[PDB]
């Protein structure tokens, strides 16, 4: 009965093109656990750290996928997530808003 | 205020790939400051605050990492029968992986004293048993629950729930609030800013973002000339900054020239009165 | 602090 992820992406700070920054994928209410989440440069998986498994009062999990990014005007950002509850990988693109 | 101590444990089978993963982590408010995982190589109960690595710890516990070790291995093991007997119970099939989840702990008053207990179980992320705030009862959630229920009523097990919670769980709540007061009892208020962004001529959205605070618990909303509102606004769930600060936004798509028209209002335990603003 | 349930389910 698996429950789809919310995904959210987006900059730890207001994102400046030039500033070094922290790019962020905040992924929420799903079921089971096993979840892949990978934040993509121009569709190329970079390298992240995930924050420590955990769950909402509804039994739902939740997790962080981050890394350092810096903004350019040449560079697209997205975060790619593969669920039991998906028929394929969503990826969400990144916009400053 | 209200605060509360939290631990979270999960563990899933995975039929073929070996034994179970046994997952927790502990959280006071909104603040994680400990983890456990089964698969690490040497698994250890580990810090994961800064207010967990001070001298302290030593003085109030010498052995504080190493019992909670000891407790996280035995959790991990009760977890890895509870998913044999779950299969049983539920009359389910050696291939398919299952979820048990564990989430209990302590709520205080703002007296201090112990507002609330909880001991609640799931598997494969649906209700299964729980301890009643009686800390004696049960709620099994369907038949197989009921078998639980009765063993553990048999047995009486709710009173070692009990004495712990009355015990160590308030103690260390307090311990670790005064020992974090800083981080913990510090709230960092939100700062907020309006931002917009035209998308149509008939429609410019108005975006109220909340950022940098502390804790999570917000109210963000709009009012159009006193009239709140929620129902014709989006609003997305608030979501971890990544340095122990929060975030939110709220918008509406107006008509161009009806800017000053909306408010933005933010509620939050950190600001003295609560923000309203507009476009610039 | 921690706590370990006494019995399994």
């Amino acid at each position: 009965e698996p429950r789809t992820p919310k995904i959210q992406v987006y900059s730890r700070h207001p994102a400046e093109n030039g500033k070094p920054n922290y790019l962020n994928c905040y992924v929420y209410g799903f079921h089971p656990p096993q979840i892949e989440i990978d934040l993509l440069k121009n569709g190329q998986k970079m390298k992240t750290e995930q924050s420590d498994l955990s769950f909402s009062k509804d039994w739902s999990f939740y997790l962080l996928v981050h890394t350092d990014f810096t903004p350019s005007t040449v560079d697209e950002y997205s975060c790619r997530v593969n669920h039991s509850s998906l028929a394929a990988p969503h990826m969400v693109k990144w916009d400053r808003n | 205020g209200p605060h509360s101590l939290r631990y979270f444990y999960t563990s899933v089978s995975r039929p073929g790939r070996g034994e179970p993963r046994f997952l927790a982590v502990g959280y006071v408010d909104d603040t994680q400051f400990v983890r456990f995982d089964s698969d690490a190589p040497n698994p250890k109960a580990e810090p994961r605050a800064p207010w967990m690595q001070q001298p302290w710890v030593e003085q109030e516990d010498p052995e504080y990492f190493h019992r909670s070790t000891r407790i996280f291995k035995g959790a991990a093991q009760i977890d890895r029968g509870n998913l044999q007997t779950l299969r049983g119970y539920y009359n389910q099939s050696e291939d398919g992986s299952h979820t048990i989840q564990r989430m209990f702990g302590c709520d205080l008053g703002p007296d201090g004293r112990l507002l609330r207990g909880y001991n609640q179980y799931a598997y494969d992320g649906a209700d299964y048993i729980a301890l009643n705030e009686d800390l004696t009862s049960w709620t099994a959630a369907d038949m197989a629950a009921q078998i639980t229920k009765r063993k553990w009523e048999a047995a009486g097990d709710a009173e070692h729930y009990r004495s712990y919670l009355e015990g160590l769980c308030v103690k260390w709540l307090q311990i670790y609030l005064d020992k974090g007061k800083e981080t913990l009892q510090r709230a960092d208020p939100p700062k907020a800013h309006v931002t917009h962004h035209p998308v149509s001529a008939r429609e410019v959205t108005l975006r109220c973002w909340a950022l940098g605070f502390y804790p999570a618990d917000i109210s963000l909303t709009w009012q159009r000339d006193g009239e709140d509102q929620t129902q014709d606004m989006e609003l997305v769930e608030t979501r971890p900054a990544g340095d122990g600060t929060f975030q939110k936004w709220a918008a509406v798509g107006v008509p161009p020239g009806e800017e000053q028209r909306y408010t933005c209002h933010v509620q939050h335990e950190g600001l003295p009165e609560p923000l309203t603003l507009k476009w610039e | 602090t921690p706590q370990s349930a006494p019995h399994g389910v």
